[PDB]
């Protein structure tokens, strides 16, 4: 089968800016290629076809180039909605084989989290367990740190922590640190901490409830 | 419109067989050949196969053994089979269509079907709350469930500005856990409803949680 | 990067 590499695998630009992906084919496959963008929970969404032709309804800053096994699609002034994985395909050769894909990155200002904490509603104590969420939300960029603290214990090993792609308006992330607790610990303290660093704010920042 | 609209996302057990249906609206299967794509963490986008217009079916090679796709026209439904899964075939699996009868220029896809690979129960989620400059947030956490994905919407879909839905984790016992949280403005707590709508398609488990301050 | 199945997104 046709090899097709795509690189970079990361790119990082600013909004205005222009973007070129590349992917290279294993052997000449003329201009039998074919560009796919696929946003956060999507399905491929086809912006190109046959190197350079363009396809109804997408914005007429994607193009393409190329011929033989150099490609280019280019977005001469990349939005924030472009936000995405970038996918080739080639079909000059059965079966049609894609490319592993680039992931474009936006760049933008600084900004700090908004910091909230949840303590666990009653209806899942219940049950026996505790969840502690602590949420940082509309950040950038994405480096930062949530340590979790009851009673002025250093708590480790009992959080997890998600984070969002990129928001497609306003560039930032949103993470989501849950601190997790048997029913019996969390009943017995009373101080339940959670402390976010992170380069928007001139020193970190605590939010915390005391239990009852 | 054109549209391709697969069926739920779902368990599978080792050595057993996947099934989905695709359901097309806006053209004919006589007229078009439905494509099939998947994509896993292992090797990204593959394609699998195709049924033409004329009933031909063509395999990607590693799949010509356990692959087995069939169509109903007058149902406009495109049926796919696979046997034998193993667990690296947990993926997403796509129904496509070209932009002309005969070509691979996928113009039209499917939402795709997660399917997972396992020997394990499926389990339907709990829901609880995450109870709230005069904005303030408040959320959905969706705990303890088994296969992914949830769907989580708000005020059944009307309320989607300053919505984050975080990725799913899988914790130490094997279930997933997600939350889902919201920005507004604090003095609307008074006036507005919060409800998210938990969808669990794996389990058949809908919940609609309300979200009040404590 | 290697695509995760939560987000369709590929992941480094
Ligand atoms: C799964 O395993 C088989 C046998 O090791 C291999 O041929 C195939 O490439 C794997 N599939 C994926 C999607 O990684």
């Amino acid at each position: 089968d046709i090899l097709l590499t795509q690189s970079p695998v990361i790119l990082s630009v600013s909004p205005g800016e222009r973007v070129s992906f590349s992917c290279r084919a294993s052997q000449s496959i003329g201009t039998n290629i074919h560009w796919y963008q696929q946003r956060t929970n999507g399905s491929p969404r086809l912006l190109i076809k046959y190197a350079s032709e363009s396809i109804s309804g997408i914005p007429s800053r994607f193009s393409g180039s190329g011929s033989g096994t150099d490609f280019t699609l280019s977005i001469n002034s990349v939005e924030s909605e472009d936000i995405a994985d970038y996918y080739c395909q080639q079909n000059n050769n059965w079966p049609t084989t894609f490319g592993a894909g680039t992931k474009l990155e936006l760049k933008r200002t600084v900004a700090a989290p908004s910091v909230f904490i949840f303590p666990p509603s009653d209806e899942q104590l219940k049950s026996g367990t505790a969840s502690v969420v602590c949420l940082l939300n509309n950040f950038y960029p994405r480096e930062a740190k949530v340590q979790w603290k009851v009673d002025n214990a250093l708590q480790s090993g009992n959080s997890q922590e998600s984070v969002t792609e990129q928001d497609s308006k306003d560039s930032t992330y949103s993470l989501s640190s849950t601190l997790t607790l048997s029913k019996a610990d969390y009943e017995k303290h009373k101080v339940y901490a959670c402390e976010v660093t992170h380069q928007g704010l001139s020193s970190p920042v605590t939010k915390s409830f005391n239990r009852g | 419109q054109v549209q391709l609209k697969q069926s739920g996302p779902g368990l599978v057990q080792p050595s057993q067989s996947l099934s989905i249906t695709c359901t097309v609206s806006g053209f004919s299967l006589t007229n078009y050949g439905v494509h099939w794509v998947r994509q896993s963490p292992g090797k990204g986008l593959e394609w699998l196969g195709v049924i033409w217009s004329g009933g031909n079916t063509d395999y990607n090679t590693p799949f010509t053994s356990r692959l087995s796709i069939n169509k109903d026209n007058s149902k406009s439904q495109v049926f796919f089979k696979m046997n034998s899964l193993q667990s690296n075939d947990t993926a997403i699996y796509y129904c496509a269509r070209a932009l002309t009868y005969y070509d691979y220029e996928f113009a039209y896809w499917g939402q795709g079907t997660l399917v997972t690979v396992s020997a394990a129960s499926t389990k339907g989620p709990s829901v609880f709350p995450l109870a709230p400059g005069g904005t303030a947030a408040l959320g959905c956490l969706v705990k303890d469930y088994f296969p992914e994905p949830v769907t989580v919407s708000w005020n059944s879909g009307a309320l989607t500005s300053g919505v984050h839905t975080f990725p799913a984790v899988l914790q130490s016992s094997g279930l997933y856990s997600l939350s889902s949280v919201v920005t507004v403005p604090s003095s609307s707590l008074g006036t507005q409803t919060y409800i998210c709508n938990v969808n669990h398609k794996p389990s058949n488990t809908k919940v609609d949680k309300r979200v009040e301050p404590k | 990067x290697q695509f995760d199945l939560s987000t369709r997104r590929l992941k480094c």
